[PDB]
């Protein structure tokens, strides 16, 4: 009986796996474009020439 | 999206 | 004494003849699901 | 709401397995297990008072 | 355009609910695998229509 009780509990967490999966990609993806867009931002400064800024 | 409405109800199931 | 081992052995097949009777009931309801993957198939490439 | 014609077909479908005629035929064999011991203390008490006298 | 057949689908859609309540797992997670698949078909059958 308990085997099957762990059935579902294995079962809920296969549906858990995938799920988390494509959680954590979307934040990677947004927690990189963050980034990146942050560290290029670094470089405007008051000597930029206005077509490189 | 990626993360489908089915995903965040596996989470919470 | 002989008569009561046949009295466990009835008693002792039905109560594991009960034991089939949940797995047949967990294992058609199981097969029912097997069936919706078929049919949802057949719903979706016709959607698609 | 769970629709009624499913749940018509769901109790149909529960009225065609059941175990009501397997159940019958094996009570019925207990009853004749049952009777074949009754059939014989009635021998047995037909021995031990004719011993006993 | 080519080829749709409704009946081998409002038939499928009626049968993903017949199934949903018909079924026997005794479990609690199928249980609600089946009724977030069944509401679906029959909210994508009336949405069609």
């Amino acid at each position: 009986n308990l085997s099957l009780s762990f059935a579902g509990i294995h079962t809920s967490m296969v549906d858990a796996e995938e799920a988390l999966n494509h959680l954590d990609f979307m934040w990677n993806t947004m927690l990189t474009q963050i980034t990146t867009s942050r560290d290029k931002f670094d470089d405007i400064n008051d000597a930029l020439k206005l077509t490189s800024f | 999206g990626i993360f489908t409405k089915g995903d965040l109800i596996n989470i919470k199931l | 004494k002989l008569s009561d081992q046949i009295d466990q052995l009835i008693t002792e097949t039905d109560e594991l003849k009960a034991k089939i009777r949940e797995v047949e009931l967990r294992l058609s309801g199981l097969k029912d699901v097997m069936q919706i993957d078929t049919e949802r198939t057949t719903l979706l490439t016709e959607a698609v | 709401a769970q629709g009624l014609q499913p749940q018509i077909s769901s109790k149909k479908k529960l009225m065609d397995d059941n175990n009501l005629s397997t159940t019958i035929k094996d009570l019925q064999s207990k009853i004749d297990e049952k009777n074949k011991e009754i059939d014989q203390f009635q021998k047995d008490y037909n021995k031990y008072v004719g011993l006993a006298f | 355009y080519p080829e749709i057949n409704i009946k081998a689908m409002n038939q499928a859609v009626n049968t993903i609910w017949l199934l949903a309540q018909r079924q026997t797992s005794g479990i609690e997670i199928i249980n609600d695998k089946v009724k977030r698949i069944s509401a679906y078909s029959r909210e994508f059958d009336e949405m069609m229509r």
